[PDB]
């Protein structure tokens, strides 16, 4: 969580790594637990909420075959109707916060389409390619 | 130090050219070169910014290029509203912006 | 969850992507809790029990070297013993849950098999490689 | 964990496979949960820790590229601070728990480097590559 | 339409081969042709659906080919089980099957 | 069996090289050779085991070579305290060890 979201997009591109590491759990000085009875079930619940997020993000991952990678292209083109906006005005005018805000609702099918794309070039294509 | 075409003239559905040419410290090799469409008695207007690249909006009919010695605004499919006069700046990263002596678009 | 058992496992081959999509976690409109004493406790088991079955999944894709695709095609050859059925017989005349009835016993020693072979060949034989 | 760690570490690069079997959970034959009250809620904190210590090593290998396999070459050159051992002194000499032992104040380090690299070269230079 | 050798014989362990061939409308080009066993006064029994694709349970002695003017049905290891006619048929996705004249194998 | 030079002399900072060669049987293809520091009535110590590699914590300057008839010991930039008494041996990886003749490096 390191790295400044006030800095452009490709600035951040740098900084992915302290944040990737943070996102995982913190560093090392896990927690001792006395158990109370009728409490720590909030912690269990944190301790749940985290792996659940991390999880999810993770099988985005996975099902975009990236699951190894922190950047990943992917053969999927861009839509101009998610947004008209270059390359020098994305990640040299805006951040990264601002960035998803204006991808915000088209984030849904973009998953879905990536997630279609990615999967059946590298699972139909090339399982029909080692066919022969 | 920037000097351009003096005037030039087009019509409808056409596409008229305007340069823009300096000294090998002004205008030669890798100094970007901005094109602004700048009314006489208003405000300004980013045409494009980069040798090839345009600003935000801008309609797809502008186009830009540069050669060694001069670069070249181009209009296509001109319509009345580009009546006006067009300038030019040189500028890097750090260096400060040289403008032109401007080109008046006719029709 | 979408795709429909009853087509031939052909049929499903194309249907995988939205069964693996509900998988994880459904459509997004993530549950807001009020805690309540002594309850609630039996939906944070549900979230486990979910995030446990996802991840045996992933485990056993990630020991097969397949961690970031749906379909992989593996080096281990058919054992005619699991079933003498052809190519046609399967993919065309039986249906998934059909076929899993039918190699359930042996899906085990499959697994083991899987495991063993899949990473032998892409740890060992690739770090002897490597080596010169 | 059915192999020896009293072997050597070029001994238990073989037993790899069957400790990484049982890594993730027993052998089938998961667990009947009557669910009494004020009870289990050792059971389920036993479960969470179980999946947060497979999610952790985990993400340690997804970091590193190495989310599909259980041996991974690195392009991250050995420090001869971390240990002036030979090949032959480590592999032939030592048993993995030794190592681990002499390794584990620089592990951390090493986590770092290995994450930074690793994701790097996979990265910013494929995407550069790709570019052209 | 479908026409086979009138009658063929054979011996012990043996391989008796069966002819099946017709105009280019029946039997020529990519038309499949399946066999099957069919004992007089009896049911039949798939022998080989696809040209070289045998049904299940058939023991492997069975075999099957088709050339560019006639498909071939050879009988290997023959067995006192295999004297009987023995047809062909000629079929596509959708089209009709067309059986043929039968051949009767005699040992 | 296994005859090394009989003694041999270097100055400071110098390399001086000691031999070790027998029959085709003690010192011949792929046999290890080793190579020890025996100062006389005192401690061995272990400076070569295998022929191109050494023994944990000496100091780099020590090498090891084996041609086809004959392993080479080289002592690089000599100090006082390599003035000893060196010996060789050939084993296999169960074949008994079987020593050398010995050399005494003078300075
Ligand atoms: C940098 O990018 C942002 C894109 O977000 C541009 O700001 C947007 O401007 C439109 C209207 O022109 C607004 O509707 C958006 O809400 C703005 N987004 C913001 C402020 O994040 C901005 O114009 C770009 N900069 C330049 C110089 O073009
Ligand atoms: C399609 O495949 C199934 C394989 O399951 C075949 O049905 C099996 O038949 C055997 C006996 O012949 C039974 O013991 C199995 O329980 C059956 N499995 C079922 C019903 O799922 C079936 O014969 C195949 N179809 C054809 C035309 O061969
Ligand atoms: C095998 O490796 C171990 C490395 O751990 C060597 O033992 C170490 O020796 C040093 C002192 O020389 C101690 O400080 C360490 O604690 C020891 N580590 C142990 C015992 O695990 C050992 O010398 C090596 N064997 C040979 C023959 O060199
Ligand atoms: C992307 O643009 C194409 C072009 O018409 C359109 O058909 C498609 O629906 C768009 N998809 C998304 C997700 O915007
Ligand atoms: C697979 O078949 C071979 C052939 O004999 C046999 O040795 C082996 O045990 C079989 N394995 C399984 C898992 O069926
Ligand atoms: C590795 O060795 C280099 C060599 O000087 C040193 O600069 C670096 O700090 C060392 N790193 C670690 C993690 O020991």
């Amino acid at each position: 969580f390191l790295g400044a979201a006030g800095s452009t997009m490709g600035a951040a591109s740098m900084t992915l790594t302290v944040q990737a590491r943070n996102l995982l759990s913190g560093i090392v000085q896990q927690q001792h637990l006395l158990q109370d009875t009728h409490w720590g079930i909030k912690q269990l619940q944190a301790r749940v909420l985290a792996v659940e997020h991390y999880l999810k993000d993770q099988k985005f991952l996975g099902l975009w075959g990236c699951s190894g990678k922190i950047i990943c292209c992917t053969a999927v083109p861009w839509n101009s109707t998610w947004s008209n906006k270059s390359y020098e005005e994305i990640w040299n005018n805006m951040t990264w916060i601002e960035w998803e805000r204006e991808i915000s609702n088209y984030t849904s099918q973009i998953y879905e389409i990536l997630t279609e794309s990615q999967n059946q070039q590298d699972r139909n294509e090339k399982d029909l390619l080692e066919l022969d | 130090v920037l000097t351009q075409s003096a005037s030039v003239s087009g019509s409808l559905g056409q596409s008229v050219t305007i340069s823009c040419t300096g000294p090998n410290s002004v205008c030669c090799s890798h100094k970007s070169i901005s094109w602004y469409q700048w009314p006489p008695g208003r405000a300004p207007t980013l045409i494009i910014y980069e040798d090839n690249e345009r600003a935000p909006g801008i309609s797809p009919r502008f186009s830009g290029y540069k050669s060694y010695w001069s670069a070249y605004l181009t209009i296509s499919d001109l319509r009345p509203e580009d009546e006006t006069t067009y300038y030019c700046c040189s500028y890097t990263h750090n260096s400060g912006c040289v403008f032109g002596t401007g080109t008046k678009v006719s029709v």
